[PDB]
RNA sequence: UCCAAGGAAGGGCAGGCGCUUACCCAAUCCUAAUUCAGGGAGGUAGUGACAAUAAAUAACGAUACAGGGCCCAUUCGGGUCUUGUAAUUGGAAUGAGUACAAUGUAAAUACCUUAACGAGGAACAAUUGGAGUCUGGUCAGCAGCCGCG
């Protein structure tokens, strides 16, 4: 109620961190100057999802929608099913619920219906391959995303079953101070309602670019045909660079729309992937808030994450400012002793049960 | 802990047993 | 066992073992990791319940059953029994003759 | 293992060691304190200003605490923070059913190292029979309560008491033997007060009144996990209430600074440091011509493959100024997240040893949870089939309940002590111990069920063609429950057919046998009554 | 090690844990400025289930009610009836412990003795076990009818 925020900037993040913090917040003036003021459809529906997975929480919405009061409750969850609107895909809703996943008294078994792809939110295999082994690095033993059906834009028609089994009280402390060696590159190339050849043309679009390196590239052809392929046609491609010693990863995904080229799509995802390799020290910018948040809410000890100078953007700065506004926990960076790269080390006092 | 035994201690328990033994003995031999 | 008589250990969790006499009343089992060896050994607590006393995550003292292995009956393959939590000897907590420490 | 590890490292000589002298009011506790400090400072200081800082050199400084034996609160408050129990006993205790219940409090909340001290066994005993009585106490306490403590016997040399080798044995056991770690104590910041000053923002009509609270500066040393890390945190004052702190004082080109400087835009952080929203998860990249032509060659990642405090308060209100006193010791705690909340808590209980009553659900009970003492109505319930089908009226020797009540919530499942309150003139202990248990789990919005009983007594029954002679008087009731399933305590269910326009108890029903003539034919599952909130 | 800054000083020691130590020269002898007194010479108390030692927790009377009482073959059945429940109830006998005195006398502590007390079961408060086809309570899971743990 007293911790005040502005606009729709970081809406889901402040609801999630407000829930884990147990501190009531008040985000005001959301889209006051826009044409359709207040919350959108997906924001209201997401607040209904938070009302579903929690008990004792009270959310007040102003009649103009510009002012939102959030008092959280305890974390319960359970087995249910949510409908996603057409304005945002399912991965927009699978994105925040991974944060609250081990911290419940009952397992998260919620089925999801909605669109399974976009160009701005998270896809399926991005969450399955790029987030879930990384939360397995933080001490989660069993987590799984079960796609029953896929949905292409605009109509969608996908069902994904989200189940999280392992329940911990705080994350273990992480010490990642050295830049890992990537083992191999894999990926998924899927499609709905279309040819079994355009998948192979997307994988041609990957094989033109990733042929010069000395790691193996092994990408799976995934064609869905039938009722499992939803109502609309489409095709998507996702790439993951994996390191098998500690099991690190990087990913980049994109889908192809009507009239687009599959080979240029594959080259685009390949070049964004190598670009994400260059910009990195340990995790990707897509994996960055997961690691930062998981190191914040761990037990009371010092943890270290090796980050690169490219990964510090405005999103990271506003991220740590919001951590100081919510938990008041502060991270301090020390320059590494190497001169080959320009990395620096994140030092985190974990919160434990600090008030 | 139970309040069940009331039965005597030491010497008095051996006297009663002997008397009972003799009574039992009279029957079977006689 | 490693040949000795006892082993001191740590509760991880509390299972469920039931009975038929007098009716369906729960007889339970507990899960204890060995301190000295790391092997994970189950045990049984012979009494009316007494699951209530012990806790999750505390220090127990395991003990043999006395048959050279050879689980007693319809409890499935459980070979060891519990004597002391926190050094204060469950049977003494059973009557009322002690009160348990803080942990 | 790490909870003991956080405690010992900052602890050194200005953090004292906690020692309490607990005992009956009649015996010379104060004399033992004076002769004890007679060893520390040179030979002659026999004046009590307790609590005071006892500078016992640069190796280990200590602080000593006594509390009277009639105070109900601080007897509890001293028990959880201690590191050494020093008990003074008389030649007249041991089956005194009303003076020695605090032993159970120190038993349950965390026992430190304990001591028996016998002093009045010389004015009372004169013969060789004191040796068997001392060994009899060794059979009772403390050798039976803990194996590994020493029962001391000292001469009765009241005021005029010795400085000689016996308090070199006492200061041997004090000086040498250290403390065992207490688990839930060392996860909290907690501090004893030493000095106490009252700052009133000098005299005005907005300085004194009916409602005026002033700036209290309090002074002490730290214990446990560190409290000074941030201003404006929370705290508990024992006996008074929970508060926040206003201001705490402590007396024992760089991007990492520019990010926390919130007068700077983040593009000026990037701009100064060298040279848009998380609702888009997929990160920013440049154009396909720039990433494609830039990434025609892949050589750039070829290595990428194989102490003292001065604490400020705006509290407490004016009525506690009129409760000012010599410092009968006051301790500060620290509350945590998921414990500042309220909620319904489910906790396992049992009945207490050396207690002589039973506990109905309507008598409120005084509960000690961590640092907080709260009066709450303890509504009990039991399951009988791994699901609840009843509640109970008072917790017996027969069964041992699952108690539920509403107050502050406590997630980490702390041990749980329950005192029945008495007045200052009822027993000889300020409380008497009702029950003890553990917080089992936290659960808001739960609903107890009590199954009542509508009564029908059978007399002459057959299976299919079944009436009850005496069970009801309204026909429309049976018209509403004709779609239901009735019972008997024997266990052969029935299903009512039709009311048949006889509201006299007689009406036709169903049973899957013929219910017998020493049975009781009933109906189940009644109104799920609420929880008393207090 | 101390320092007033000139200088002055002790020899790295015992003792304890890890497996709380006091009193007295009354005797023996030694010394004595010695028929005085002294002795870190000497003598006298603290410490106790791995063990182990004796024996207390009751003894003797009396009456009215009452008997399908006990043993062997788990059996089918047979042999032998001397039995207990009631304060019905009464007098005996004692020391565990309470206490002057004296002996002991290193001054002296304990020990060898002792007048004075002191029982009808709440007593003056033994136990660790073991079985038992015994008595009780709302539990898979349900019908055409009767149940099971």
């Amino acid at each position: 109620k007293y911790t005040t925020f502005q606009g729709s900037q970081n809406f889901r993040l402040r609801i999630v961190l407000a829930t884990l913090s147990g501190k009531p917040i008040k985000i005001e003036k959301i889209r006051s100057g826009d044409l359709n003021p207040g919350l959108k459809d997906y924001e209201v529906s997401f607040l209904r999802l938070i009302e579903s997975v929690t008990n004792g929480s009270v959310i007040e919405i102003s009649y103009t929608g510009t002012t939102v009061i959030y008092r959280p409750g305890i974390i319960v969850g359970g087995a249910s099913t949510h409908i996603c609107p057409s304005s945002k895909p399912v991965g927009y809703f699978v994105e925040p619920m991974l944060y609250l996943a081990p911290f419940s008294k009952k397992k998260f078994s919620i089925l999801f219906k909605g669109i399974t792809a976009s160009h701005n939110d998270a896809g399926i295999e991005a969450i399955k391959w790029g987030l879930m082994p990384v939360m397995e690095k933080f001490g989660v033993r069993e987590c799984a995303l079960h796609t029953l059906k896929r949905g292409s834009p605009p109509l969608g028609g996908g069902e994904v079953h989200l189940v999280v089994d392992s329940l911990i009280a705080q994350p273990i402390t992480m010490h990642e101070i050295d830049r890992p060696i990537i083992s191999s590159i894999t990926g998924v190339a899927y499609s709905t309602r279309v040819s079994p050849s355009l998948v192979n043309r997307m994988i041609d679009g990957a094989k033109k670019v990733l042929k010069n390196l000395q790691c193996e590239v092994n990408i799976t052809a995934d064609v869905w045909r039938g009722e499992n392929s939803g109502k609309s046609p489409g095709w998507g491609i996702t790439l993951v660079a994996q390191s098998k010693q500690k099991g690190w990863s990087y990913f980049a995904e994109d889908i192809g729309d009507a009239g687009s080229i599959p080979e240029e799509l594959g080259e685009k995802v390949a070049c964004q992937l190598l670009e994400e390799i260059s910009k990195s020290a340990a995790v990707g910018r897509n994996q960055l808030p997961l690691a930062i948040v998981y190191m914040v809410i761990g037990k009371e000890d010092i943890g270290r994450l090796r980050i690169n100078k490219e990964q510090i953007d405005e999103r990271f700065i506003i991220l740590l400012r919001d951590i100081k506004k919510i938990f008041n926990t502060e991270v301090f960076l020390k320059p590494v002793d190497e001169a080959d790269n320009e990395d620096m080390i994140a030092t985190i006092k974990g919160i434990g049960f600090t008030n | 802990k139970t309040e069940k035994p009331k039965k005597p201690k030491g010497r008095a328990y051996k006297r009663l047993l002997y008397t009972r033994r003799f009574v039992n003995v009279t029957l079977v031999n006689g | 066992f490693g040949g000795s008589s006892h082993a001191k250990g740590i509760v991880l969790e509390k299972l469920g073992i039931e009975s038929k006499q007098p009716n369906s009343a729960i007889r339970k089992c507990v899960r204890v990791q060995l301190i000295k060896n790391g092997k994970k050994v189950t045990a049984f607590v012979p009494n009316d319940g007494c699951l209530n006393f012990v806790d999750e995550n505390d220090e127990v003292l395991l003990a043999g059953f006395g048959r050279k292995g050879k689980a007693k009956g319809d409890i499935p393959g459980v070979r060891f029994k519990v004597v002391k939590v926190s050094g204060v000897s469950l049977l003494a907590l059973w009557k009322e003759k002690k009160e348990k420490p803080r942990s | 293992l790490h909870v003991p590890m956080v405690d010992r490292t900052p602890e050194d000589d200005p953090p004292p060691f906690i020692v309490a002298v607990v005992g009956p009011p009649g015996t010379g506790k104060t004399t033992l304190i004076r002769s004890l400090v007679r060893r520390m400072t040179k030979s002659t200081l026999n004046d009590i200003q307790g609590p005071i800082t006892v500078v016992s050199g640069k190796h280990r400084r200590l602080t000593f605490l006594e509390c009277p034996a009639d105070d109900l609160n601080a007897m509890i408050d001293i028990a959880k923070i201690a590191d050494l129990v020093l008990l003074l006993i008389d030649g007249n205790f041991g089956f005194e059913m009303e003076t020695m219940e605090f032993l159970n409090i120190a038993q349950h909340h965390g026992m430190p190292r304990v001591l028996g001290v016998a002093t009045h066994l010389d004015l009372f005993k004169s013969q060789s029979t004191l040796r068997a009585s001392k060994k009899r106490l060794k059979h009772r306490f403390w050798t039976e309560v803990y194996q590994g403590a020493k029962l001391f016997y000292l001469s009765g040399v009241i005021n005029g008491r010795y400085p000689d080798r016996e308090i070199l044995n006492l200061s041997r056991f004090i000086s040498v033997m250290k403390f065992r770690p207490l688990k839930w104590r060392n996860e909290h910041p907690y501090m004893l007060a030493d000095r106490f000053t009252d700052l009133t923002h000098p005299e005005l009509i907005e300085t004194q009144g009916l409602q005026i609270d002033r700036k209290v500066a309090i002074y002490g040393y730290l214990h446990g996990t560190p409290l000074p890390s941030a201003p404006g945190t929370r705290v508990h004052i024992a006996g008074v209430g929970d508060f926040s702190v206003a201001q705490i004082e402590k007396l024992p080109w760089n991007i990492g600074k520019l990010i926390y400087m919130d007068n700077i835009s983040p593009e000026e952080c990037i701009r100064r440091w060298r040279g848009v929203d998380l609702e888009k998860f997929v990160p920013y990249f440049d154009t396909f011509e720039k990433l494609a032509k830039k990434w025609k060659s892949v050589d750039a990642i070829k290595e990428r493959f194989l102490s003292y405090v001065r604490i400020v308060f705006e509290k407490v209100p004016m009525e506690f100024v009129k409760n000012f006193n010599p410092k009968f010791p006051i301790v500060m705690g620290g509350l945590l997240p998921t414990e500042i909340k309220f909620g319904i808590v489910k906790a396992r209980l049992r009945r207490h040893r050396w207690h002589k009553k039973i506990l109905k659900t309507n008598d409120p009970l005084v509960l000690s949870l961590g640092w907080r003492r709260f009066q709450t109505l303890p509504i009990y319930t039991t399951t009988d089939s791994r699901t609840r089908t009843r509640m109970l009226k008072y917790t017996p020797e027969h069964t041992y309940c699952n108690a539920a009540f509403y107050g502050p919530l406590c997630s980490p499942n702390t041990p749980f002590c329950g005192v029945q309150i008495v007045a200052n003139s009822d027993t000889g202990n300020g409380f008497r111990i009702a029950a003890t248990g553990i917080v089992e789990e936290i659960d808001v919005n739960i609903e107890i069920v009590k199954k009542l009983k509508l009564v029908g007594f059978p007399y002459k029954i057959f299976k299919n063609t079944a009436f009850i002679k005496d069970m009801f008087s309204s026909a429309m009731e049976v018209a509403r429950f004709e779609g239901a399933q009735i019972k008997t305590v024997s266990g052969i269910r029935g299903e009512i057919k039709r009311a048949l326009s006889k509201p006299e108890g007689h009406y036709r029903a169903a049973f899957e046998d013929k219910i017998l003539m020493s049975d009781i034919v009933i109906l189940r599952s009644w109104y799920p009554v609420r929880v008393k909130k207090f």
